[PDB]
């Protein structure tokens, strides 16, 4: 085992444990009973004062449950330890495999243990609710997927070498299995792969489509006060972003103070200068690169009716980049959308980003775990995103 | 015997060393009987002049005898000591429970005394009896099981006795243990017999431990009061409440009776408090009387009608699902009530929580409903079926309308008024030959009106509320408003339909009035 510890001076976690349904607690017995005989995990004692969350979810095309434990504060109070692919995202299609029982087969240094302590509720604290720690290395956890890393090339070798055609990349529990390959030549070399792993994992992206959804302005026929008006304060806006955008020409079709309706014919002058304001829109904004140095921050905005919007920046208004996600219900969405960014910010860069969700904390406790299916878990914080904001998109 | 838990002080801190205070030679006397008595049970142990670690202790004198009551104070070591699993610290709830035939209660006498320490830290617990001869030294002892008043007594102890219930709980299935600190609640739907007889089994069961407990004739018997609850073993609710009857009330009793009648609510529906808070409004002293008022007086005697008759709370029935009603009973307030046979409440309650200074009927019924969601799952694991004053089309409508995002379990409409609905709605588009406001304290309009006033004790962005108001005020049913405050847009944009804001409130009746309203935004 390996001598772990956390960054100097901290202390292990203590994070409060999220209330379970009955279903999901049944789940967490069934499966930490059996890590207990298997090893993997044990019960622990009074002594104990941390705790994880832990949580359980569904696998996608699979009935069987997942426990998935919450390492987000651990993971920050884990000490760092001493490569992302620049052509992770070229790659046509890219596939995501989960090998997190890797782990299940290395312990975990013995004075470390304690700070993996996690417990299963017991409804309407009738009872005092089972405690564990892990043995091995658990799924979820910082010091996973580094502590395993040797093991993971002296594994991953063979198929490197063999198959130098696709690129395998791992992010804690999950690998992304990227190539430009056939989808029928891919879905085969990646089966090969699902075999020379077994031979020591449940499940396409195509990063080569993720694109920048552009900021927009409207196409009309007739253009209105209204129109016009709401034409300029969002090119307004985006002033603050490419600077060459103008409407002196557009504020003077609307001096005075004509009626909302009254549709306005638009000058010569005027015409030739929201071209030019459309011209500078077509592309995002220049000198915008990603410091490695600086976490990624998601906001999402919900267009309605089942579209949002979101864009990833490290600095205001300069965005690395924007999407859009379509269909359920609203928060089966966000999730969903979450996880797709999450996904797509981990494939590009390597990192998970931040969230900015636009939702109460108490909805989004409650029912983010019963369509969530990701290994790992983002940060995230809840906000109250304006109107004029949300307008200003798609 | 039961396993040991492993202690150890607070990382780099050492044992505690308080000097042991005088004790008068009559308390010394009673401390070596008590002490002596100690060290012949095993309890405490007799130790070196090599300790240099101490607590101090003194003798109490306990109601009824001459004998006198040993005490150890463990604050220092108890400062030196580590953290524990947080002894338990949610509490079932009364609804939760699925009733027994009988249920009995036991109390743990011996508690800690009867549970070994971590031999590494028995050194630490080291306390001196001082002897009554001046050239002679006192004793000094140490703790061989867990002291009372030691930081992780609680914890350890709750940890053996769990263990220690183990193998009984599972060859008796069909019993049900709750442990609170020294007590035990054990119900089963055994026979009256069957089930004294498996209490019995139990008793020996911890008694092979060291374990003691009262026999039948000295158990107490239901209802159990409880965490402020009256439990039998067939039914639940809160132990007896009595209404002040005086002509006189202060601060301190009115707050009181609040306090009391909130507990209620949790049972007795209907009951309100809207009146006698406000009697607490620019309240001086909490000695302060404050006359009841006509209508404070009216409402002080529904609660005592409501209170007069008791009514009861049924257990949970696993096999049954559980139902949810909400009801509007006043402006931000909402009574709520949860059952699985069609009126007979597990338990009942009121929301009147307002999330922001602005709001709807739609966002707060909304919130009651999450509320009572993350409620049931704390107490049942299980979301019940909620039955809404609230119609889907209009549900519906708001949400696609709000920023947003947001949830709703299985609901069924279910009419009884109030009824929640929108009171007015913005145009999405503006409304053609309807004149045109532009507000910037003042405002202009395209058919060339306009008004301008001056305010005083205003702040900015209420003057900005102002002008639209006006605006509203002046213009006919159907009216487009253009203003360049994102401020007062949010507001609206909101729809909500009651705030802590007059201001607000009286555009709200405008906007209620109006055939159509846009309102747009500039720079
Ligand atoms: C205080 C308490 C906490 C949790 N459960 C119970 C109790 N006490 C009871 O009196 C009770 C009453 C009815 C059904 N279960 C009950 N019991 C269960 C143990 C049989
Ligand atoms: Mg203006």
């Amino acid at each position: 085992t390996v001598p772990v510890k956390l960054k100097p001076g901290m202390d292990g976690p203590k994070v409060k444990q999220w209330p379970l349904t009955e279903e999901k607690i049944k789940a967490l017995v069934e499966i930490c009973t059996e890590m207990e005989k298997e090893g993997k995990i044990s019960k622990i004692g009074p002594e104990n004062p941390y705790n994880t969350p832990v949580f359980a979810i569904k696998k996608k095309d699979s009935t069987k449950w997942r426990k998935l434990v919450d390492f987000r504060e651990l993971n920050k109070r884990t000490q760092d330890f001493w490569p992302h692919p620049a052509g992770l995202e070229k790659k046509k299609s890219v596939t995501v495999l989960d090998v997190g029982d890797a782990y299940f087969s290395v312990p975990l240094d013995e004075d470390f243990r304690k700070y993996t302590a996690f417990t299963i509720p017991s409804i309407n604290n009738e009872t005092p609710g089972i405690r564990y720690q892990y043995n091995v290395l658990p799924q979820g956890w910082k010091g996973s997927p580094a502590i395993f890393q040797s093991s993971m090339t002296k594994i991953l070798e063979p198929f490197r070498k063999q198959n130098p055609d696709i690129v395998i990349y791992q992010y804690m529990d999950d690998l992304y299995v990227g190539s430009d390959l056939e989808i029928g030549q891919h879905r085969t070399k990646i089966e090969e792969l699902r075999q020379h792993l077994l031979r020591w994992p449940p499940f396409e992206l195509h990063p080569d489509k993720w694109t920048v959804q552009p900021i927009v302005l409207p196409e009309k026929d007739s253009w209105t006060v209204n129109d016009i008006q709401k034409l300029v304060g969002k090119l307004n806006w985006a002033s603050q972003i490419y600077p060459g955008i103008k409407v002196r020409q557009l504020c003077k079709l609307l001096r005075g103070t004509k009626a909302l309706t009254e549709v306005i014919p638009l000058t010569e002058e005027a015409e030739l200068e929201l071209a030019e304001n459309r011209e500078i829109l077509k592309e995002p904004v220049h000198g915008v690169y990603y410091d490695p140095s600086k976490d990624l921050i998601a906001e999402i905005q919900k267009q309605g009716q089942g579209q949002w919007t979101y864009q990833i920046y490290q600095e205001p208004f300069k965005n690395l980049k924007t999407g859009k996600y379509a269909r359920t219900n609203d928060v089966k969405q966000l999730t969903e959308a979450v996880q797709k960014i999450t996904t797509e910010s981990i494939v590009i860069w390597g990192k998970t980003p931040k969230f900015k969700l636009p939702i109460q904390k108490e909805t989004w406790e409650t029912w983010w775990t019963e369509y969530w299916q990701a290994t790992w878990i983002p940060e995230w914080e809840f906000v109250n995103t304006p109107p004029l904001v949300k307008l200003w998109y798609q | 015997p039961i396993e040991t838990v492993p202690v150890k002080l607070k990382p780099g801190m050492d044992g505690p060393k308080v000097k042991q205070w005088p004790l008068t030679e009559e308390k010394i006397k009673a401390l070596v009987e008590i002490c002596t008595e100690m060290e012949k049970e095993g309890k405490i142990s007799k130790i070196g002049p090599e300790n240099p670690y101490n607590t101090p202790v003194f003798a109490i004198k306990k109601k009824d005898s001459t004998k006198w009551r040993k005490l150890v104070d463990f604050r220092e070591l108890n400062k030196r000591t580590q953290d524990f699993w947080e002894v338990q610290l949610g509490i079932p709830h009364p609804a939760g429970l699925e009733k027994k035939k009988s249920v009995t209660v036991l109390d743990v006498g011996d508690a800690y005394f009867s549970v070994p320490l971590d031999e590494d830290f028995r050194k630490y617990t080291a306390f001196t009896i001082p002897s009554i001869n001046n050239e002679t030294p006192g004793i000094r002892y140490q703790y061989n099981v867990l002291p009372q008043g030691w930081k992780g007594s609680p914890a350890i102890f709750q940890s053996s006795m769990t263990k220690i219930l183990e193998p009984f709980r599972k060859q008796n299935p069909d019993i049900v243990i709750y442990q609170y600190m020294d007590d035990l609640y054990v119900g089963s739907d055994l026979e009256i017999g069957q089930h004294r007889t498996k209490i019995e089994e139990l008793r020996q069961h911890l008694l092979r431990w060291g374990l003691t407990t009262p026999d039948k004739k000295h158990q107490k018997e239901p209802p159990f009061l409880w965490m402020g609850y009256e439990l039998h073993p067939d039914k639940w609710t809160v132990q007896p409440i009595v209404l002040p009857e005086k002509d006189s009330w202060t601060v301190n009793d009115i707050q009181k009776l609040v306090g009391k009648l909130n507990w209620a609510s949790q049972i007795y529906p209907g009951i309100k408090v809207r009146q006698l808070c406000k009697l607490l409004r620019g309240t001086k002293a909490l000695t302060e009387v404050i006359p009841l008022t006509e209508e404070a007086e009216l409402e002080l005697a529904e609660n005592r009608e409501i209170l007069k008759e008791p009514v009861h709370g049924v257990y949970y029935d696993p096999s049954k699902d559980l139902i949810a009603e909400i009801q509007k009973q006043g402006q931000g307030q909402w009574t709520y009530q949860i059952y699985q046979e069609p009126f007979k409440n597990l338990k009942t309650g009121k929301y009147a929580r307002m999330r922001g200074a602005h709001t709807n009927d739609v966002k707060q019924l909304t919130e009651a409903v999450q509320k009572i969601t993350t409620e049931s799952i704390v107490i049942w694991g299980k979301t019940p079926k909620f039955k809404l004053p609230i119609q889907k089309e209009t549900w519906e409508t708001w949400w696609t309308e709000y920023w947003q995002a947001t949830w709703i379990p299985e609901w069924e409409f279910v009419n009884t008024p109030p009824l929640v609905k929108l009171w007015y709605q913005l145009e999405k588009e503006p409304i053609v030959g309807a004149e045109t406001f532009y507000v910037d304290a003042g405002y202009v309009t395209n058919r060339g009106r306009q008004k301008v006033v001056t305010l005083t004790d205003t702040t900015n962005q209420k003057t900005e509320l102002q002008a639209i108001y006006l605006a509203l005020q002046d213009s006919g049913l159907e009216v487009n408003i253009v203003t360049d405050s994102q401020y007062a847009l949010g507001i609206i944009q909101a729809q909500p339909d009651q705030s802590e804001s007059e201001l607000v409130n009286q555009i709200i009746e405008q906007l209620i009035k109006k055939e159509k309203v846009y309102l747009a935004w500039v720079p």
